[PDB]
């Protein structure tokens, strides 16, 4: 059969074809009864149209009766089906169609039979109710009518070089003529017929379904309408078939959408095809600029796509305000409509388009440093450089010319660039550097975890070797020029770590190693922002490699610098912690910024030669003594003194080490701990928030995980915290933490992490898992700021124990609800906000416990006993008969009566029995209904 | 029966005016990416994960933060 022989995919649809033309010659009825089957079939139709049908019923009778004899096992037509062979289905049904055409072009198409009977049935079938006929009926319509417009375009051409013939005839000028003349009546003849089956497809099933329901059948015609403009525009691409797509474009369904942007751009690709579509872009530049910011991001691409193809026609359509909007999307979260945008902001301010200030990119440096500054959605241009580099490589990977703009001196007629501008540069510069040397995108921007392909692992090489060569020389230019600007100077800062350190030994550039190490030692003299001194000392370890032979070099440069600093914060502490005297700010200013450059060294660095715990020690001790100490100085001490005990337990892993040295750091941590929990108790809240994190820190690194690891020469040296210090840590965060409901942001990563900190030392048994009540009591007031620390404590405290976290979990709720009772007291009303929040949690806890119902029996039955003996504990102070007092607490409890399996209810419900007399089993309103309801819960 | 039989066909001249009118569920606001570098960090070290995997106090030097990987577990 032919749907079988379609279907099966085994032989070329040329013979298929051939071998039904061969049939109709013969008998004509017999093959088109085998043609109009097929298209029946394909829409799954499993009835047949007998040869007394065809020759008495009408087209509207058929579907009628084939709709009643249309077996189905399921509401998939084929077109639906999901499967390979189903892939290969449509692409044979649609070159079936197409085939046919090809080799009736010639002489069956005009017979008035087949493509009449053809027309009529599909036209009937593009109107039926049933989707699969419809889809089927509409896809067949589509192709043919874009089989007929090749016959037309062919036509079209024979017409033509027929008509420039008679010319020369006539302009010779015979027998000729009368036969060529013969020629073009005849294709007159051909054309109309072709022109009249044509219109026939249009108006019979083009214009009513791309209005249809179904979303699918309407982007088939959608797509088809661009490739019929496309394939004859001369008589396709007039604004009477374009109406249709500039209203399709208002679509509320993405795909349709998107097939008539697709459908657009095809368009566009060809810059002749102008003059027509110049009033199509008129109307709709509006609605495609507002496509730019569509719902579906794939939509958005195809937008900004489609206007860099109208950009390139014509660009005086789009204003500068419509611009605008799409230069916006460069800092999109979306590397995809990004990228679109970065190639849209090439082709108009960039593509449209000697070394150093002069060399050819230097005016692009210049206008990609001017968006930057007038675009104020970002202040950092790692977006930027993201979305524009895989188009502006050229201008983004020439760092002479940017170094160039920011060493050399302007030249005769070029206006200087402002220190915002200079700034701007180095921003864009530090960023180009950093995707060249790592080549993964920035956060938001991609996964990160690409197996990078040969050419990439070459690039990177090759841009490394550059970067070093160039800034090797280059660096040390730039922070001389640059020390005292501390924005600057930290960007600059951190173009060492993107450095191939060999090429200095490789390269004989020792001498530039020198100058760089001088202007780092420089700049911390001279610097005390936090951020410039932790530059200096992360450069400095990056230059410390011990693998490469420029060590020795950069350890003599270190070695020298942390002498001087030690030697003065010796000298001035001598002389400001001396018994008597007043401290001058300019001594304490002094001592200020010695400390904080020592801390920021100490972090990267040993310096343990340099024992610095006695003066941390002296200086924090004076603080507890007198109580004067400016703060800073407190901060950047507690800082100190934990590098220094952090950095002599990593020397004391080597067995070398005695047992003075373990006796040694073991009363060194003690010491620190109580000195930590003193500005715990602080009145600036600064003091107290960074003694929580070294705390927190030391607790964690001196616990018992010290020991795990065949790590058992360190069980001297485990720190266990007392009841004292738990108590103290979790008054900080009540406080600190979950406090009365730009800098917002900034204050909930600070609390978000302070809250982090306590939270580990839960999941870690470091504190006692009773703490962890005040937290979980805080889960829905405090959802969108902390939920999901509290939420991974929860889960991680159940892996550690169920049943401890199940008792937790119900002082939490006891906790709130005599809250509640302190407040409202106890005759409260049961509708109250305030118990039905308390209830929302108890839902939202009791969802925490379904995970593997059989094995979580011993903490839900747990949960229960604990609740149950709360309920039942302070008796009625009026009389032993009125109910008990909290016995409102077990509506709350009513909640996880449902996890208890129906053996585990029985159980609590005689834990029930124990708090509960006969005579408290009496029916009653009068706070005796929530104790019914409990009841009711567990009996059933 | 399974057969998938659709009483509406086509849609509404009304429909079809009224998205030629407005087109507000269809269109949407800009997500832009990190602004400033701090915010770019905490994307990055702002995540439970990294919060519980990483020290409240930044350590600087991997031999130093050994000491704080080798205890969670």
């Amino acid at each position: 059969m032919l749907f079988e022989v379609v279907k099966m995919g085994k032989s070329a649809m040329q013979s298929v074809v051939d071998d039904w033309i061969e049939s109709y010659k013969h008998d004509r009825d017999i093959a088109l009864l085998d043609l109009i089957n097929f298209f029946i079939q394909c829409s799954g139709c499993k009835g047949v149209v007998t040869a007394e049908m065809f020759r008495h019923m009408q087209n509207s009778e058929i579907i009628r009766k084939m709709t009643e004899e249309f077996d189905e096992d399921s509401g998939d037509y084929p077109l639906t089906m999901a499967g390979p062979q189903w892939k290969k289905f449509k692409s044979s049904f649609c070159e079936f169609i197409g085939v046919l055409v090809r080799q009736c072009q010639y002489s069956i198409i005009y017979d008035e039979y087949m493509m009449d009977t053809v027309i009529s049935l599909l036209t009937g079938l593009s109107d039926s109710q049933v989707r699969a006929f419809r889809h089927t009926s509409t896809l067949a319509a589509m192709k043919l009518m874009t089989a007929l417009v090749n016959v037309a375009l062919n036509l079209s051409i024979n017409m033509d070089n027929t008509q420039r013939q008679y010319e020369a005839e006539r302009n010779k000028m015979n027998e000729r003529l009368e036969l060529l003349l013969q020629k073009r009546k005849e294709l007159q003849e051909n054309q109309d017929e072709i022109e009249n089956m044509m219109n026939a497809i249009f108006k019979g099933v083009f214009v009513h379904r791309y209005r249809d329901a179904i979303a699918e059948i309407r982007a088939i015609c959608i797509e088809e309408i661009g490739i019929w403009m496309k394939m004859y525009s001369d008589a396709f691409l007039n604004d009477s078939y374009l109406k249709y797509v500039g209203w399709t474009m208002h679509d509320k369904q993405g795909e349709v959408r998107l097939k008539c942007l697709t459908a657009l751009q095809g368009l566009y690709y060809n810059k002749e095809l102008n003059s027509k579509l110049e009033l199509f872009t008129s109307r709709f530049k509006d609605r495609i600029v507002s496509m730019t910011l569509d719902k579906e991001y794939d939509v958005a691409v195809q937008a900004i796509k489609l206007l860099t193809l109208v950009l390139q026609s014509s660009e005086e359509v789009l204003t500068a305000e419509d611009c605008e909007n799409v230069y916006h999307l460069v800092y999109s979260a979306h590397r995809p409509v990004a990228v679109a945008a970065g190639e849209f902001l090439y082709k108009k301010l960039f593509s449209r388009r000697r070394r150093g200030r002069q060399g050819p990119n230097a005016n692009l440096v210049k206008t990609l440093v001017f968006f930057f500054l007038e675009s104020e959605l970002h202040e950092h241009a790692a977006y930027l450089v993201d979305s524009m580099w895989d188009c502006a490589t050229e201008l983004l990977k020439d760092w002479e010319c940017m170094n160039s703009l920011l060493l050399e001196e302007p030249l005769s007629g070029e206006e200087a660039l402002t220190d915002r501008q200079e700034s701007a540069l180095i921003e864009i510069m530090l960023c180009t550097i950093r995707q060249a040397a790592e080549c993964h995108p920035p956060v938001g921007r991609g996964t990160g975890k690409r197996v990078l392909t040969a050419k990439e692992k070459k690039t990177q090489l090759d841009d490394r070797t550059k970067i070093t060569e160039l800034f090797a020389v280059a660096l040390p230019q730039l922070l001389a020029k640059y020390s005292v600007d501390a924005e600057k100077v930290t960007n600059l800062l951190q173009l060492p770590q993107y450095f191939d350190l060999e090429i200095y030994t490789t390269g004989r550039l020792e001498k530039h190693l020198d100058a760089l190490l001088r202007q780092i030692r420089n700049i911390v003299e001279k610097h005390t922002d936090t951020d410039v001194l932790e530059a200096c000392s992360k450069t400095y370890h990056a230059l410390c490699n011990e693998e490469f032979t420029i060590f020795n070099r950069v350890d003599i440069s270190r070695s020298q610098l942390i002498d001087e600093l030690a030697d003065k914060f010796n000298r001035l502490l001598e002389d400001f912690l001396q018994e008597g005297e007043e401290p001058d700010e300019d001594d304490a200013y002094q001592v200020l910024s010695t400390l904080k450059r020592i801390t920021a060294f100490h972090n990267a660095h040993d310096l343990s030669k340099w024992d610095l715990f006695a003066c941390n020690y002296k200086l924090l001790k004076t603080g507890i003594e007198n109580g004067d100490m400016p703060e800073q100085i407190v901060i950047h001490a507690l800082q100190c003194t934990h590098y220094v005990i952090l950095w002599q337990l990593a020397k004391i892993t080597e067995s070398s080490s005695t047992k003075e040295d373990l006796l040694r750091l073991k009363k060194q941590m003690r010491v620190f701990c109580q000195i930590c929990q003193h500005y715990l108790t602080n009145v600036n809240t600064t003091v107290k928030e960074q003694a929580f994190t070294i705390l927190c820190d030391i607790l964690m690194i001196f616990s018992h995980q010290i020991m795990s690891g065949g790590r058992d020469m360190l069980e001297p040296l485990v720190y266990t915290p007392d009841s004292s210090l738990q108590s103290e840590l979790l008054s900080f965060i009540l406080d600190h933490v979950f406090i009365e409901q730009a800098s917002k942001i900034e204050a909930l990563h600070k609390r978000r992490n302070l809250l982090a900190a306590f939270c580990k030392l839960i999941v870690y048994t470091v504190v006692e898992m009773n703490t962890a009540a005040d937290i979980f009591k805080q889960y829905m007031k405090y959802y969108n700021d902390y939920g999901d620390i509290i939420k991974e404590t929860m889960s991680k405290t159940r892996q550690i124990d169920k049943i401890q976290c199940a008792k937790t979990l119900i002082l939490s709720l006891q906790q709130l609800f005599n809250e509640m009772i302190q407040e409202n007291g106890y005759n409260f009303d049961r509708s109250s906000s305030t118990f039905s929040g308390i209830k929302e949690l108890a839902r939202r806890f009791a969802l925490t416990f379904g995970l593997d119902q059989l094995k979580t029996r011993e903490a839900i039955a747990m949960l229960h006993k604990d609740g149950i003996e709360f309920a039942f504990k302070e008796p009625n102070p009026q009389g032993e008969s009125h109910p008990p007092l909290n016995l409102a607490f077990l509506d709350i409890l009513s909640e996880f009566s449902s996890k208890l399996l129906r053996q585990d209810k029985r159980t609590v419900y005689v834990y029930l029995e124990k708090f509960m007399t006969f005579q408290m089993s009496l029916r009653r309103e009068d706070v005796w209904l929530p104790l019914m309801s409990y009841r009711n819960s567990l009996l059933a | 029966r399974k057969l998938i039989v659709d009483s509406v066909k086509e849609l509404d001249s009304k429909t079809i005016r009224a998205q030629l009118s407005d087109y507000s569920d269809i269109v949407t606001t800009l997500d832009l990416a990190p602004p400033t570098k701090k915010l770019m960090m905490w994307k990055e070290t702002g995540g439970v994960e990294k919060l519980f995997s990483l020290p409240a106090q930044p350590l600087w030097n991997n031999r130093l933060l050994k000491l704080f990987t080798r205890c969670l577990t």
